[PDB]
């Protein structure tokens, strides 16, 4: 009876509201504020200007 | 579109029949027209926003968006 | 564009400066008016060809062009 | 931009607020016009200085500085 919960898995998700933000060579790192709220999922990479 | 701002910067929700369209909207340092060339489909739930560069006399490369005067950022749904 | 047929039917080969504007076209039965919402970019050897269906009184669905009088194809370039 | 010289030679100091506008500076061969298409960022410690080769109806390739007059060098920044 009411065992204890160890861990909960997501096995399926929908994504919604992508937004994208980018820099030009030589001015630092791009962010978005939203890569501070936890229902988000973000990821920081290069790309060609 | 509905024009709005997203920190200071304009913002354009952009709906389906829109597609095709070139997209005028007055600024205080004049007419700014934004060229929207993108996926585009209806405004719902799965949007994606992004910003369309300013593009004085170069041509266009990797980008399906940009404006002539003045950066705006856009968004739009891809339902259909 | 450049009016064309495929089989009977009207073949629309759509340029570069026709995207975001209403392709119209007279035809027996009237004047019809295709949507193009596509990708769609110069008209190169990467083309591809497909059908605008007619649609009448119906939300579009999983579609980027239609017509409302006469289904039509479409052929426009990729290319950038 | 601070105009200088780096022996006999026009030397450009490229500021931040100059990125994208065509830099323009008389000389004795008439007006000179160079071209900056650079990383171009604040002036401060991190340099670099190149030189902006002539271009005569050619057109360029594996630059991102050149003038159509007189050969000029140029400095600026990289931080931000």
């Amino acid at each position: 009876k009411q065992p204890a919960t160890l861990r909960k898995y997501c096995i399926e998700a929908k994504l919604t509201n992508t937004t994208t933000e980018s820099r030009c060579p030589t001015q630092g790192e791009p962010s978005l504020n939203e890569e501070q709220d936890k229902r988000f999922v973000c990821k920081h990479s290069m790309v060609d200007r | 579109f509905h024009l709005t701002t997203r920190n200071g910067e304009p913002h354009m929700i952009v709906s389906r029949q829109e597609k095709g369209k070139s997209l005028l909207f007055k600024t205080e340092d004049g007419v700014n027209m934004c060229t929207l060339m993108a996926d585009l489909g209806e405004l719902c739930e799965d949007t994606i926003t992004y910003k369309c560069p300013l593009l004085r006399q170069n041509e266009p490369e990797d980008i399906d968006c940009w404006c002539n005067s003045t950066s705006t950022w856009v968004t739009y749904g891809t339902c259909t």
